[PDB]
């Protein structure tokens, strides 16, 4: 109510990368599988198809240790890291609204 | 989204940010400031999301501030592909946390945001430290960039962007009035607490607001600053 401040976290890059986001994900586990459920239905339908299949071929939009981050965040989320990565590039994809043009 | 960069009399630089986030109350929850370190030395820190690795707003403490703004334009149906095609061949998030990570300086980071290269289109507002260190970047179709930076001695102390251009960003509430507020306020005398006067003011406050942020990178604790200053809007 009073105090609205983001939660603080330090993300230490000594660490190895699939290992970064641990505490994070385990904080915040409850609301996952909801944002990411909310956040596909803003995709384009017809767009979707291709972008879970481009999604997998995650060797070949990341750096080594921004694949190994992402596949530590599937792996303590518990979620599809095709998923995961389709958010991701998509930044914006559930910012503004554009599902009525389709 | 609304980012603000201004330089007072005293030449402090403020920039200041609201994220507006169509998904608005989920994405509260998991609304997270992150300190990147290394060695015992942070790096640079960023706002951010559970699941989201990559950081849209963020600081090089003592050096720059960096906040990103999408850009719609016309023609989504033409241009669908295109933008798809941009955001897979240049991730954004990541690109913007790489330049935190080996750009040291606020000159080698605006330079860095202006390559000519496939980036998706976006507004980059940089904020810096030294005299006239505040900038726009505009990502255009496809791999241009043109930069507005600010002009002190002609009385452009300020900069304002929200998500548009053309005749839909001459007519954004959020920019008419933040740019309004800011003269209002005046150059004087303007530091983080009017920032925050600014970014609170309907309807740059807004029902999808999902933060507002403040970041003064000049700062000697620009960290410290940085880490209690962004707001979760109930
Ligand atoms: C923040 O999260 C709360 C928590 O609600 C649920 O928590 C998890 C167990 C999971 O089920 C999430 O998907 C839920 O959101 C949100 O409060 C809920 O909001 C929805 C909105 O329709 C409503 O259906 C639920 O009844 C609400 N639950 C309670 C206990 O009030 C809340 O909306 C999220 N956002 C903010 C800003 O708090």
């Amino acid at each position: 109510k009073l105090d609205r401040k983001p939660r603080h976290y330090e993300i230490n890059l000594d660490e190895p990368p699939s290992q970064r986001w641990n505490q994070v994900i385990k904080d915040h586990l409850e609301y996952l599988p909801g944002v990411v459920e909310e956040t596909k239905k803003y995709i384009p339908k017809p767009l979707q198809p291709f972008v879970w299949w481009a999604a997998s071929k995650i060797d070949r939009y990341f750096t080594t240790e921004i694949q190994e981050e992402l596949k530590g965040i599937a792996s303590e989320s518990g979620l599809p890291i095709g998923e995961i990565v389709g958010m991701n590039i998509l930044y914006d994809v559930a910012a503004f609204d554009r599902r009525h043009i389709f | 989204c609304t980012s603000i960069v201004a330089q007072n009399s005293a030449g402090q630089i403020i920039h200041g940010r609201n994220l507006d986030y169509d998904m608005t109350e989920l994405l509260k929850n998991i609304t997270i400031h992150v300190d990147f370190v290394r060695n015992g030395t942070i790096q640079y820190s960023g706002l951010t999301f559970a699941l989201y690795n990559g950081v849209l707003t963020g600081q090089r403490p003592g050096e720059y501030s960096v906040s990103l703004n999408a850009r719609y334009s016309g023609a989504y149906i033409d241009n669908i592909l295109m933008e798809f095609y941009t955001k897979f061949k240049r991730p954004v998030s990541f690109f913007i946390r790489d330049v935190l990570e080996n750009q040291a300086t606020y000159t080698e980071a605006v330079d860095a945001f202006s390559r000519t290269h496939l980036f998706s289109p976006s507004y980059i507002i940089v904020a810096g430290i030294k005299k006239n260190e505040g900038v726009v970047i505009s990502r255009n179709r496809w791999s241009a960039a043109n930069v507005y930076p600010l002009n002190v001695d002609a009385n452009q102390w300020f900069l304002v962007e929200t998500n548009f251009d053309n005749w839909k960003k001459q007519g954004d509430d959020r920019r008419i009035t933040a740019i309004q507020k800011l003269k209002e306020l005046g150059r004087r005398n303007f530091d983080e607490k009017s920032m925050v006067e600014v970014l609170s003011t309907v309807p740059v406050r807004n029902n999808l607001t999902v933060f507002s942020t403040v970041m003064v990178p000049g700062l000697p604790d620009s960290a410290d600053y940085f880490r209690q200053s962004t707001w979760i809007l109930p």
